[PDB]
């Protein structure tokens, strides 16, 4: 039983944001209570909206009437609506239902209220060093800097096939010029490294993807 | 409403912690309660639920058999016994009201959480490897070189370049924490390509917790 949320959305102050949450086919969005939690940076989540229908709903304590919800039964999707976006609305948002007494969360959507120019990430990939290889180890290093919004998703490839394990990715961190930075590590054995002709780091920023590639030879 | 957690900290794999949460500002004994966890840089996942009177408890599959949730309604405390801890369990743990009203539920209030870290290390110095320039990356004269600072514990590490003489174009990234319980970190510098034959690059890695320093050419 799965709840699918987009990785990130951005919008300007005063605009409207629409945050979707798609429920897998074992669940029927029509008859599920929907819970939305806001998590501002450095803070515990907070109940933001309870939504069942336009006649059965409740805002969290402190949550202004700029907020509402909806459901589309055809796509099995629920929505969180925020109009007149204020910089104070910038946070991570989680949908959640109850399913035969299991508490299931979506993966979170990071909503950025634009307050600064956008910038695409600068991506550098380093191969394992010869010293590390000679110790039978191989860490690939993908470095991602100078981006806004502070939200990226990182995938890895080996010879054109998705990598499935050995990846660890940091959360973005605000850097000195108020842009954001992140890093990703692919941890392999030397013999793993030498088994493929190429490895690639893929960095996705608001639906656009950049891919750098290195070869063990 | 106040929910104040305590009793976290560092534990070795295969050990035990007992978390505690003291509640005020509402009739605690009338309400169900849950624990929810958040691993560093990841989303929310529900851990366990206990009903107002303690008769009913539920557990997520990743935790069932290992943890025990408890209540003392006279003392207004919630408890979580955590046995056989593994690396997956490193997270912030939130205590939350998990209510039953007519026609709804929901995690209405959340404490600010306690850190639980599961590391098999206690004090480990890093292995420092060069990130050699390795490509023109032309941009007229620009080349990127670095140091990988692998598998150290605990935080922090600081990095200098050429004993503090090189500061422009230095990008030291935030550390990642891997499922093994150890941190890794990278620092890169942007340098004129023309100078790679004239200028020596040395990164100065300081790890005060293990009383180790490294100067890596």
């Amino acid at each position: 039983s799965v709840l699918t949320q987009p990785p990130s959305l951005s919008a300007s102050p005063g605009a409207s944001a629409r945050l979707p949450c798609t429920l897998s086919s074992d669940l029927n969005v029509g008859t599920k209570n929907m819970y939305w939690y806001q998590q501002k940076p450095g803070s515990a989540p907070r109940l933001f909206l309870y939504y069942y229908s336009d006649s059965d709903k409740q805002l969290g304590p402190g949550v202004p009437n700029r907020v509402s919800g909806s459901k589309e039964t055809s796509s099995n999707t629920a929505f969180l609506l925020i109009s007149g976006l204020q910089p104070e609305d910038e946070a991570d948002y989680y949908c959640q239902v109850y399913d035969n007494s299991a508490r299931v969360f979506g993966g979170g959507t990071r909503l950025t209220v634009l307050g600064q120019p956008k910038a695409a990430p600068s991506v550098t990939l380093f191969p394992p060093s010869s010293e590390e290889l000679q110790a039978n180890k191989a860490t690939l290093v993908c470095l991602i800097s100078d981006f806004y919004p502070g939200a990226v998703e990182v995938a890895w490839k080996a010879d054109g096939s998705a990598v499935n394990a050995g990846v660890e990715t940091t959360k973005p961190s605000k850097q000195s010029n108020n842009k954001y930075a992140a890093s990703s590590y692919l941890s392999l054995t030397s013999d793993q490294w030498k088994s493929h002709k190429s490895y690639s780091c893929q960095v996705t920023h608001e639906g656009s993807t950049v891919e750098k590639t290195v070869a063990p030879a | 409403v106040q929910l104040v957690e305590s009793g976290g900290g560092l534990v070795q794999p295969g050990g035990s912690l007992r978390l505690s949460c003291a509640a005020s500002g509402f009739t605690f004994s009338s309400d169900g309660m849950s624990w929810v966890r958040q691993a560093p840089g990841k989303g929310l996942e529900w851990v366990s639920y206990i009903s107002s009177g303690g008769a009913t408890t539920y557990y997520a599959d990743s935790v069932k058999g290992r943890f025990t949730i408890s209540r003392d309604n006279s003392k207004n405390t919630l408890s979580l016994q955590m046995n056989s801890l593994r690396g997956e369990d490193t997270a912030v743990y939130y205590c939350a009201k998990d209510i039953t009203a007519p026609g709804r539920n929901g995690l209405d209030s959340w404490g600010q959480g306690v850190v639980v870290t599961v590391s098999s290390a206690s004090t480990k110095g890093p292995s420092v490897f060069p990130l050699a320039p390795s490509s023109r990356s032309t941009s007229e004269s620009t080349a990127a070189l670095g140091c990988l600072v692998k598998d150290y514990f605990p935080e922090p590490v600081t990095v200098s370049w050429n004993s503090g003489s090189l500061t422009s174009g230095v990008h030291t990234f935030p550390a990642v924490l891997q499922s093994s319980g150890l941190y890794s970190l990278s620092s890169v510098v942007t340098v004129p390509s023309s100078s790679l034959g004239t200028q020596t690059y040395v990164c100065n890695v300081n790890h005060k917790p293990s009383n180790t320093k490294v100067d890596k050419r």
